[PDB]
This record gives structure tokens, C-alpha cells and sequence, in this order.
């Protein structure tokens, strides 16, 4: 339960399990929302709009 | 009239105007309008 | 711009906007009716 | 909690495809076929 | 708690007797006295 300094983030080992139990896969609007920040090929990709 | 309006050739005898070179305009493709800048795409769509 | 057509009133789209879309598929129906029945030719209007 | 937000937003987004009695659910189509005089009647339904 | 639910349901049903500006509040009677292409306006008010 204590934080693991080895991991890049300070999340403890159990907190890693909790974050993996919640997924955005079953979501159309939200899942495609995140991919915009990772898109560079598209020109003028302003996904706030 | 139909709801698709798409293909071509049945409209008034007008002369083609200029283009905006990727500017925020009401681009009209096949009849339907819309606001945006010309966005080139390479995705492989179906022939039909 | 011709005075020949004394009754040209469009229902689903404004007449002025006809010069903004190219169709490629329009069904044209031609027939002759009595003048008093011209009003009877309209969407969902009862008549003989 | 995540599902409730996703479905709520998903329902909200899908509501843009409803004409609410208008001729079409796209404002651009209404403005590109109907002149302002009768365009408000179709448009006013969409806002409501 | 019992009364609140009872009156809430009772209030909900009683509002079917209000025409909301329609010529009549009962759905079927509008059909038997107005043709469909003109009855869509009145029936819409009841739905709203």
C-alpha cells in the first residue's frame, strides 16, 4: 500500500490495480476525445471544437 | 427532388469562381455545405 | 425571369436556392389540369 | 460513475441527429435550401 | 410518502385531459376530424 519509488509515478502497488479496473474502452465520445492530443498528422486538429 | 443532391451537372449556367487555398470557408462539395479548411486524407475508402 | 410561368411556388426549398445545388436526379412530372384545380396540387390537400 | 457520464454525454451527442419535426437535423442543410423567412420556423424547432 | 407518490401519479394522468392548445385532448378524435397532413401540427402540441 505504500508508494513504490521504483515506478515512475508515486502510485502504490494496489493503486495500480485500481486504475486498471476502470477503463474507457466502452465509450465513444470520451475514448476518441483522448486520441486527439496524440494526433500530429492531422492538420489544424482542434478537438475542443 | 432527392435528399442526396450529390453527383453533378443539374444546376444553373454559372461560371466557376476562385478557391481559398485552405481557408475557413463554407466549402460546398456535391451540394452539401459545411465550415472547415481543406483537410487532405489518405484513408482507403470503398469505391461505392 | 420569364413571364410564361405565372404560378411558380416551391414547397420544400426556396426557389432562389435552386441555383446553389446540382442534382443529377430530378423527377419531372408534366400534365394538364383545369385552372381552378391548380391550388389542389399541393402536399396533402384534399381534392378530386 | 464513468458509465453514467459516458451514456449521458452519448445521449446528448446523439440528440443532434433528431430533427424535432424539422425538415432536417442539420442547420447547414436548412440554411442552404430555405431562405430566412421560413427558415426560422424550421430552425426554431431545432433550438427548442 | 404514500400521498406524494399518489398525487404525483394522479397529477401525471390528469394532464392527459389537457389539450395544450390543441383542438382536443383525446388523441383519437383529432384523427377522426382532421386529415393527416394538417393533423401533424395539432398532434405535435399534445406530444410536446
Amino acid at each position: 500500500i505504500l508508494p513504490d519509488p521504483s515506478k515512475p509515478s508515486k502510485r502504490s502497488f494496489i493503486e495500480d490495480l485500481l486504475f486498471n479496473k476502470v477503463t474507457l474502452a466502452d465509450a465513444g465520445f470520451i475514448k476518441q476525445y483522448g486520441d486527439c492530443l496524440g494526433d500530429i498528422a492531422a492538420r489544424d486538429l482542434i478537438c475542443a471544437q | 427532388f432527392e435528399l442526396l443532391h450529390a453527383p453533378a451537372t443539374v444546376c444553373g449556367p454559372k461560371k466557376s469562381t476562385n478557391l481559398v487555398k485552405n481557408k475557413c470557408v463554407n466549402f460546398n462539395f456535391n451540394g452539401l455545405t459545411g465550415t472547415g479548411v481543406l483537410t487532405e486524407s489518405n484513408k482507403k475508402f470503398l469505391p461505392f | 425571369n420569364s413571364a410564361s410561368f405565372s404560378t411558380f411556388k416551391c414547397y420544400g426549398v426556396s426557389p432562389t436556392k435552386l441555383n446553389d445545388l446540382c442534382f443529377t436526379n430530378v423527377y419531372a412530372d408534366s400534365f394538364v389540369i383545369r385552372g381552378d384545380e391548380v391550388r389542389q396540387i399541393a402536399p396533402g390537400q384534399t381534392g378530386k | 460513475v464513468v458509465n453514467q457520464n459516458a451514456q449521458a454525454l452519448n445521449t446528448l451527442v446523439k440528440q443532434l441527429s433528431s430533427n424535432f419535426g424539422a425538415i432536417s437535423s442539420v442547420l447547414n442543410d436548412i440554411l442552404s435550401r430555405l431562405d430566412p423567412p421560413e427558415a426560422e420556423v424550421q430552425i426554431d424547432r431545432l433550438i427548442t
